RNA sequence: CAAGGAGGUAAAAAUGAAUC
RNA sequence: CCGAGGGUAGGGCCCGUGACUGGGGCGAAGUCGUAACAAGGUAGCUGUACCGGAAGGUGCGGCUGGAUCACCUCCUU
RNA sequence: UGAAACUCAAAGGAAUUGACGGGGGCCCGCACAAGCGGUGGAGCAUGUGGUUUAAUUCGAAGCAACGCGAAGAACCUUAC
RNA sequence: AGCGCCGGCCAACUCCGUGCCAGCAGCCGCGGUAAUACGGAGGGCGCGAGCGUUACCCGGAUUCACUGGGCGUAAAGGGC
């Protein structure tokens, strides 16, 4: 479906490879489920409001949120580290 | 109320309402699956609950839940509707018993296998 | 059938020795003189305060494990004792004591109730001339509980009658050691038997 | 000499700027199984302090229990606010048929057999106070004829 | 710019991730070089022709190829695993 | 010496961030 | 003569279904605004009537499930 | 006059402790006002965000992070 | 000799795997790194030629109150 990785999102994911592998496993599954059902599925996706309007948040861990946006042909990954 | 009120109007009974209409007063109902997929749960929980829309012998077409770990259910599998609802699933008020016509039991399970329909394993003893 | 397996585990779970083996129970290897704590990996752990349901359940299971009986016959005897004139506790204890294997154990033909049940079931016990191989026969007052004629020698029973020779039997029973017979005089009163069970907890347990 | 039994150990809360501030309550019953029973309710910021204060209050407030060989003499219905308890005498050999709180109260008072029922609100504090007031209102034939004699 | 992965390309990136660790580190070294210099860097930048015109290839190994397309706002990774 | 019976009152300033 | 039933015409009640359409509920956080809760920034609610993207606003009357907690106007030292 | 399907695990009454008010009464603090001298403008120093870069090691994030950990980075320190 | 259960109601506890996934579930609810609540194991509890599940009836439900309930503010005084 085409994954768009932002300058921050790619670095955040890159840091985890040399840091924590489980987080990567969680993000990979969320991405795997997201392309299949973009709005329902794992990580309890909910639409974000005014600050990040037009974006969707899927929980990685109780504090890490995978922020993403959907298009008819692609998926833009805003971040995968910190709280929004 | 007064006694004359009780003689005139009397007391209303309770006339409780069944929560399992599709069963039609039967403990179990055979049904053919038509849609087998996974659905997301309700308010304080996240998972991928495996359900199956079942067109059963009472002319009804109702959703049912698939308990256990994995299943072999397709678009033309004949299953048996046990009953009982799943709290975190809307419109799902029934269950699919395993170990039946086409719903095979869960493999490798060894504790509670009367539920989920798994045969007694014999480590040759 | 009845419970077949580890018995000292049952004696240890209740925390009170209840004599289910015989010679081993009087011996210093009673398993409670060595380890007087409940079974399992968590036996030596902290004794958590039991609830009201736990006390009544332990109490009922203790009385049921005393005579070695199943919940079917136990509750049936309790239902027959409750819907009967008199105090429901003493009549329950009297109906339980009127079981044939129990009276054979009391007469000293066996050192344990399971042994007495096996002796009744094998036809070694004769009640009033005819043999009875039913370990649930309710003995009525005046019955002559004896040993059969083919079963007179029996190397085991001679040592048991020799060991019973000297011990007195209860006030509701008679014993002719040389004659290999006994008699059920009357129903045992509440004061006659001093079982380590509070019958009131058993009656208020079953009354849900 | 007196058997001390606790039944209700709850955790209350008090709000203040910053968070929740707790305080524990304890409801204990003291008795001797000979016709004397007491009830206490203590408040302290720790569990054993609460049970000690509750037992100290329970030994102060006591009441006579006119037992008649195995139970209470007559039946009584006492309504404490929204809670109502019904006590009834039973024959010798039935058992203490009661809930959590009345079995703990009448068991320490010396009742062998009794027939009770909790109606209305089932708050264990009010059921306890209703049970104590109901045991307080118990009278025997000697007492009733002592009041109806005239002098 | 940003990262764009094809469905086949993402599977190849993940396939390597669960199979060879040496290869993913090498893959990461190349993509980082692209961003700074797209037509320069390691991987012997050589452009494809006729039907693959506009696509550049770098060699992670002797067999596998990292095929990519560069744009002012994005990078398009076509494959990172030479299918048999 | 006290106060009641009555009577006219600020504003243009809106919203909340997604670990219940 | 009556007659089972068959046929014709006209009704009554119930059930399924129907392009389209009206609201209801769920999908923990889509857009717009701030109505209500602190005098909630114009006390609130209500019957009615009209109007307005929307909550709602206003007219008439009503209620306490609001307000005399300070200067300063009408009658008293 | 007056339901049902469906849905929710509650909706509520009074009262208690708090918090809040563009509620009130009383009262403090360079809080306002009175009065000095400043920053924002300029050049430079230092720290941070951003971006760049092989790396620009990390942390601190309103008040109460930003010449802060450095009361002292030429290689040492030093973790890149 | 088998079956259910071992968070609470409800008798019965530790380890490993798992990581808001897979899954449990009658309610409150458990699972986003040490889960007595998921799966397995050891151990325990309850029953035993059976043990659990589903459907229906009564009970708990004094939540149709004759026994045995209420209507100021919780549902409930009819406008008179
Ligand atoms: S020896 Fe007898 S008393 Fe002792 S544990 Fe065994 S059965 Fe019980
Ligand atoms: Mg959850
Ligand atoms: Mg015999
Ligand atoms: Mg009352
Ligand atoms: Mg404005
Ligand atoms: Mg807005
Ligand atoms: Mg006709
Ligand atoms: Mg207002
Ligand atoms: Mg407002
Ligand atoms: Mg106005
Ligand atoms: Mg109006
Ligand atoms: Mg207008
Ligand atoms: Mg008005
Ligand atoms: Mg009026
Ligand atoms: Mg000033
Ligand atoms: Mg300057
Ligand atoms: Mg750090
Ligand atoms: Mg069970
Ligand atoms: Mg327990
Ligand atoms: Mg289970
Ligand atoms: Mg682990
Ligand atoms: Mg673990
Ligand atoms: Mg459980
Ligand atoms: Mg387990
Ligand atoms: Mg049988
Ligand atoms: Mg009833
Ligand atoms: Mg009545
Ligand atoms: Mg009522
Ligand atoms: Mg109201
Ligand atoms: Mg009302
Ligand atoms: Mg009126
Ligand atoms: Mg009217």
């Amino acid at each position: 479906m085409k994954l768009i990785w932002s300058e921050e999102s790619w670095d955040d994911y890159l840091y985890w490879q040399e840091t924590d592998k489980r987080i990567v496993k969680k993000i990979n599954e969320l991405i795997k489920d997201t392309r299949r059902t973009p709005f329902e599925g794992k990580g309890k996706p909910e639409p974000l409001k005014h600050n990040l309007s037009g974006f969707w948040s899927r929980r990685i861990t109780e504090e890490h949120r995978l922020v993403y946006a959907v298009t008819d042909d692609s998926l833009l990954i805003a971040a995968c580290r910190y709280h929004y | 109320p007064t006694i004359n009120q009780l003689v005139r109007k009397g007391r209303e009974k309770v006339r409780k309402k069944s929560k399992v209409p599709a069963l039609k007063g039967a403990p179990f109902r055979r049904g053919v699956c038509t849609v087998v997929r996974t659905v997301t749960p309700k308010k304080p929980n996240s998972a991928l609950r495996k359900v199956a829309k079942v067109r059963l012998t009472s002319g009804y077409e109702v959703t049912a839940y698939i308990p256990g770990e994995g299943h072999n259910l397709q678009e033309h599998s004949v299953v048996l509707i046990r009953g009982g609802r799943v709290k975190d699933l809307p419109g799902v008020r029934y269950h699919i018993v395993r170990g039946v016509y086409d719903a095979a039991g869960v493999k490798d399970r060894k504790k509670s296998r009367s539920k989920y329909g798994t045969k007694k394993p014999k480590e040759a003893a | 059938g009845r419970y077949i397996g580890p018995v000292c585990r049952l004696c240890r779970r209740e925390g009170v020795k209840l004599y289910l083996k015989g010679e081993r129970c009087y011996s210093p290897k009673c398993a409670m003189e060595r380890r007087p704590y409940p079974p399992g990996q968590h036996g030596q752990k902290r004794a958590r305060r039991p609830s009201d349901y736990a006390v009544r359940l332990r109490e009922k299971q203790k009385l049921r494990r005393i005579y070695g009986i199943s919940e079917r016959q136990f509750r049936n005897l309790f239902e027959e004792a409750s819907k009967k004139k008199g105090v429901t506790g003493s009549v329950f204890l009297g109906l339980l004591e009127s079981r044939l294997d129990n009276v054979v154990y009391r007469l000293g033909f066996a050192v344990s109730r399971r042994q007495a049940r096996q002796l009744v079931r094998h036809g070694h016990i004769t009640v009033n001339g005819r043999r009875v191989d039913l370990p649930s026969y309710r003995v009525r007052p005046g019955d002559e509980i004896a040993v059969a004629e083919k079963s007179r020698n029996l190397e085991l029973i001679r040592q048991n009658l020799e060991a019973m020779k000297g011990r007195k039997v209860g006030p509701w029973l008679s014993l002719d050691v040389e004659g290999m017979k006994g008699k059920f005089l009357r129903l045992p009163d509440r004061e006659d038997l001093a079982l380590p069970v509070n019958e009131q907890l058993v009656i208020e347990f079953y009354s849900r | 000499d007196f058997e001390e039994k606790m039944i209700l150990i709850r955790r209350t809360a008090r709000m203040q700027a910053g968070g929740r501030r707790f305080r524990f309550g304890a409801l204990v019953v003291v008795g001797d199984r000979q016709g004397r029973v007491g009830l206490g309710f203590g408040k302290a910021p720790e569990v054993p302090l609460a049970v000690q204060k509750a037992g100290y209050y329970a030994r102060r407030n006591m009441v006579e229990v006119p037992l008649q060989n195995g139970t209470i003499p007559h039946e009584i219905e006492v309504e404490f606010g929204a809670s109502k308890i019904v006590l009834k005498p039973a024959a010798p050999g039935t058992g203490v048929i009661a809930g959590a709180v009345p079995r703990a109260i009448l068991e320490l008072a010396g009742v062998t057999d009794i027939l009770t029922k909790e109606l209305g609100s089932r708050n264990p504090i009010n059921i306890a106070y209703a049970t104590m007031e109901a045991l307080r209102q118990l009278r025997t034939k000697a007492d009733v004829e002592r009041l109806r004699k005239g002098e």
